[PDB]
């Protein structure tokens, strides 16, 4: 452990703060909380707090239902925000039932529930190392965004250079005094686009690090009068934001996707767990794709992966493999968007993965030849199957797959399933300025 | 096709 | 006690007290006082002040009344905005008639009338715990209210954040410093929607706590460039606000609705309440909601309740009972608004309850099956009524009933009518702009 | 109808 | 008549 409750009282009690705030995550993964004033730390500590647990549904919410609001000593963290008289601090908090039993419909206690079942299997540890990617677009005097992206920068370039701006570099900076371990940063492809990667860490440590970094880089890109967006593909004809996710598995202690005397220098254990990945790749794709907007960045041409294939060396694969070995022995999985819920996200991929080790699945043959080239019925022969082309297509295909459908229990299955639902009609039956201007005319 | 991101300099 | 009359003059000797105001309420909630200056505080102390008694009746005054102003020491607070040369304290003051006879006019001096009567019935306290929520608008240049809310946020969201702004966090802090107790807050479902929650005290501190409450959050929110209205519905298609009451009884010190060996662990006490609360609550309607805006808040598909039924778990149930038992067990009716006068509200609330108890009537069944989905017809068959439709209708269920007269008395009542009476009068005559959009060019 | 406040997000 | 500033509220 790294804070105890004596150390939280006296930290409060030196830094004077006088607003805590108890925070959680819903299914659409937009971060909430409920407030207590610091005399009311003590019932906070104690598991006292109750609130509206039908919150965490979001806008399909039914009826009031009263959880409580177990917090986690270890995600303590002082903003460095001072509001006015005293200092705010946070917690991340667990939601449970009013008889003791934790919430099912909690994402964070479902992930917790999913590495439960991986410790079942025998593994100890569920390592996750983010690359997560956003644009940053000026504000207007209104102090709204607009479409002028920061800098015309390109990959891995000095483009913001010295002489103030470098908003990144700030926002790197600033992370790292709140106590965040950022491995690298650099200028992604397309203009006013930006990645900073943090080292690995674990699944649950890792999607709490995700949350607060969207909450802080958004904070710090308002300071800087810009305007700092995780939407997967915000303009046409420009690349998208991807949050590769680089999954590694330990076991007693030491990696078990690493084996020196195997081909690729890969264990049985991680071909297994592609084998899983690959297997229901197009299944979880509506939770680590969610948005209707996150299938447009599933195109082809901009580095995005867009089949189901595994490689070390290709053009936008689905799953790659990193050079490095030895203890840092990983899986990447690219699909994932900014935008998806991280605990969802994770939880059914471990799931996956899980499920591969457990039925001692096959991995397929690795791409090394540019299936690009090559027509999709040239490659339907072969093993490659297309990634969902909507949100509508990945939702049809999720309801099907059984073991997707536990990976996140009833409750969040039947919740996600019609608030994606109401999303997806919602799109459907609007009428976009692109049909205006190619139809009014026209017809 | 088949790059457009990387030559969208041009 | 809290205070005594040499703490009193101790207290504005070192802190330098120049004006006193003797603050009460009248029959429409709104705040009232007569103002003295410092050297008038040895006179305001002996119960000597006098004023014109009338002005409780509100507009509906024909004659100059001589009353006391027999002040409450417990209530005495300090203003934090100094008024340049010397300070500001206030006193919240009970209304005597010049005999010494308490005033039967007074809606405080009401309150304590009904608890003097459930004193007589062997119970001890009778605790309120309100959740009062408001709107955030936006002040022009000519620093008057508009219709542009303070944020777009949503249910338990981290809308307002850092950086400035978040006059919810302001307000909750700035409460804090002034002795009151907040249990917790939150953004409510409608955009710049509201929530602060106060620990459950005793029902005259209660109200009291409501009205500095009210007067608090309006000055803050000048303070910040707002407007705070506590309006039941400002806006059309949009989620009201309430003033859900939490009601607990107490005997003997002792939670007396909870019994541990009872079905859904509830006394026979809080059953024969519930029936009570059930058998008026079309009576006391007019009461708990006395404006015009009350009944387009009352309306379905907003969480608002507009049926006569009490459950545990219900989308929108006129009586809810929270989760929590033991010392914590309450009984939730959420058809108030924050519009209504707290302590006539208490009062009828009070006597619908102790009727009750005193015949020991019995509870309906509680309803777990969505009322809304059936038609008024298919659920008229039921004990599920229909609550008033406009304050016209709930003032003519009020009148008729026998026992909600005595709730407030005679004077009371037939000032209220008037009232009352004048305001729906007044309203009906209108001709909205609603009307002249649809029917000037149809017709 | 049945949901109209939370669903005004749409 | 008879009550004209007590109800100029209105
Ligand atoms: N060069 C890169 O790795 C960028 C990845 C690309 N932006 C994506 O959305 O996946
Ligand atoms: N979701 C809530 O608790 C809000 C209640 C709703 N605003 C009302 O007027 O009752
Ligand atoms: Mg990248
Ligand atoms: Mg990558
Ligand atoms: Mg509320
Ligand atoms: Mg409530």
């Amino acid at each position: 452990a790294k804070y105890t409750r004596e150390d939280i009282e006296k930290l409060v009690k030196e830094e004077n703060v006088k607003y805590i705030r108890l925070q959680f995550t819903d299914i659409l993964g937009t971060i909430k909380n409920v407030e207590i004033p610091v005399s009311q730390l003590g019932k906070a500590l104690d598991n006292k707090v109750m609130f509206d647990g039908s919150s965490i549904e979001g806008f399909v919410r039914i009826e009031e239902s009263d959880m409580y609001l177990y917090p986690d000593l270890n995600t303590f963290v002082i903003f460095p925000w001072t509001a006015e008289k005293g200092k705010v601090a946070r917690f991340i908090c667990d939601i449970y039932n009013p008889d003791g039993t934790p919430f099912e419909g909690d994402p964070r206690n479902n992930l917790k529930r999913i590495l439960k079942e991986m410790e079942d299997l025998g593994f100890s540890d569920f390592n996750l190392g983010p690359e997560p990617e956003f644009f940053l677009f000026k504000l207007d005097e209104k102090g709204e965004p607009t479409l002028e992206l920061n800098d015309k920068g390109g990959y891995f370039d000095l483009a913001p250079t010295d002489l103030g701006e470098n908003c990144r570099r700030d926002i790197v900076l600033e992370l790292e005094e709140m106590g965040f371990e950022i491995e690298a940063s650099h200028h992604e492809v397309a203009p006013g686009q930006h990645e900073i990667d943090f080292k690995y860490a674990g699944a649950v440590r890792s999607c709490d690090d995700i949350q607060t970094f969207k909450l802080v880089v958004k904070t710090i890109a308002r300071k800087h009068g810009l305007h700092a967006t995780f939407m997967p593909k915000p303009l046409f004809g420009v690349n998208g934001s991807g949050m590769h996710c680089n999954l590694s598995l330990f076991k007693n202690g030491v990696n078990a996707f690493f084996d020196e005397n195997a081909d690729l220098q890969l264990s049985e254990t991680a071909k297994h767990f592609i084998a899983g990945i690959v297997k229901h790749a197009t299944s979880f794709t509506a939770v680590t794709n969610p948005t209707v907007n996150s299938y447009k960045r599933l195109v082809p041409g901009y580095e995005a992966p867009c089949y189901v294939a595994w490689s070390a060396q290709n053009r936008s694969p689905l799953i790659r493999i990193p050079a490095s070995r030895g203890i840092s022995t990983r899986v990447e999985v690219r699909s994932v968007d900014p935008a998806a819920n991280p605990y969802l996200a994770l939880s059914v991929l471990l799931a996956a993965g899980l499920d591969g080790i457990k039925n001692k699945l096959e991995a397929p043959a690795p791409i090394d030849r540019n299936i690009y080239v090559m027509s999709k019925e040239e490659r339907m022969e072969n093993g490659i199957v297309d990634l969902p082309a909507t949100l509508a297509e990945a939702l049809e295909e999720f309801k099907s797959n059984e073991v997707m459908v536990k990976a996140l229990g009833e409750h969040l299955f039947e919740h996600f399933i019609e608030a994606k639902e109401i999303e997806w009609d919602m799109f459907r039956t609007q009428v976009h300025p692109w049909e205006r201007e190619q139809y009014m005319s026209q017809y | 096709t088949f790059r457009q991101g990387d030559m969208s300099r041009f």
